[PDB]
């Protein structure tokens, strides 16, 4: 069967786009990770950054 | 994990391996997660 | 009949004239906000498009802003030859249809 | 000259057909959409139907299924037949186009209006 896509019909029968970000079961190695941050640099002192 | 050495330097007949050590850096790493367990060589 | 239009506007002489244009984020908020100046007995016209860009030759004697998700057109040194017709226009999606839909119509005296 | 024009309902009687004309002139029919207005005496703008140049089109929500309109481009003229009349059609009808790509665009052609008055 085919579709009907007229500007008659309102709200709900515009196509929406979809994307599914899945995954594995964390099964293999991680290959892929989000963004990560940073820190300024300071020299001799007692700091953890 | 493939611990590469490409040495571009021998002046001596085949015969043959020779007397030597060299180590070998580490330059290609796969994260492909694959089972391998037989292979073939790529002959002309 | 969902947006709401003042039925006139009244104010001493010597004040600037402000014309409050509030609808919903769908119209305005997300979409561009067209302002339309109307004659009586004539057809709509587009003065004002994108809220960025305008027309030449239109003075800058008008001025119109946009805070939220509502607009404010703002006039000042009001004239006898002000009075005329204004319409906002935007994109609206509604549960019958969705569409263009227009004002009503806004009507000034002046004594 | 570019203008759209447009024939104003005439009388009838019960039982009949009025047929519209709607011709663009000035400008070529395949660059601009045809677009139906109405306005009621004290009242805004509504709007009814859309024809595309060349394409399908969008009828009326409220007056579908006894509304005729179609496109012809052949002498760049469509034809709207109205039937089973009723009070409700007076008002001012405008024959209007737009710009060539829809949602955005600039409202260049107007048409005079035709002035519909049904009352028994």
């Amino acid at each position: 069967r085919s579709y009907s896509f007229r500007p008659t019909y309102g709200v709900g029968h515009q196509p929406y786009r979809v994307v599914v970000l899945s995954f594995e079961l964390l099964h293999a190695p991680a290959t892929v990770c989000g963004p990560k941050k940073s820190t300024n640099l300071v020299k001799n002192k007692c700091v953890n950054f | 994990k493939i611990y590469s050495k490409h040495t571009p330097i021998l002046v001596r007949e085949p015969e043959d391996l020779p007397q030597g050590f060299s180590a070998l850096e580490p330059l290609v790493d796969l994260p492909i997660g694959i089972n391998i367990t037989r292979f073939q060589t790529l002959l002309a | 009949s969902v947006l709401t239009q003042p039925p006139s506007a009244s104010g001493t002489p010597g004040q600037r004239v402000t014309i409050p244009c509030s609808g919903s984020s769908s119209n305005i908020g997300n979409n561009y906000v067209y302002w339309y100046q109307q004659l009586p007995g004539t057809a709509p016209k587009l003065l004002v498009y994108g809220n960025n860009q305008r027309p030449s030759g239109v003075p800058d004697r008008f001025s119109v802003s946009k805070s939220g998700t509502s607009a404010s057109l703002a006039i000042s040194g009001l004239r006898s030859e002000d009075e005329a017709d204004y319409y906002c226009a935007a994109w609206d999606d509604g549960l019958s249809g969705s569409g263009w839909v227009f004002g009503g119509g806004t009507k000034l005296t002046v004594l | 000259q570019v203008q759209l024009v447009q024939s104003g309902a005439e009388v009838k009687k019960p039982g009949a057909s009025l047929k519209v004309s709607c011709r663009a002139s000035g400008y070529t029919f395949t660059s601009h959409f045809i677009h139906w207005v109405r306005q009621a005496p004290g009242q805004g703008l509504e709007w009814m139907g859309i024809i595309n140049p060349s394409g399908g089109a969008s009828y009326a929500q409220n007056f579908r299924d006894r509304v005729t309109m179609t496109t012809d481009p052949s002498t760049s003229t469509v034809y709207m037949e109205l039937g089973s009349l009723r009070s409700e059609d007076t008002a001012v009808y405008y024959c209007a186009r737009a710009e060539g790509s829809s949602w955005l665009g600039w409202f260049d052609p107007w048409g005079q209006g035709t002035l519909v008055t049904v009352s028994s």
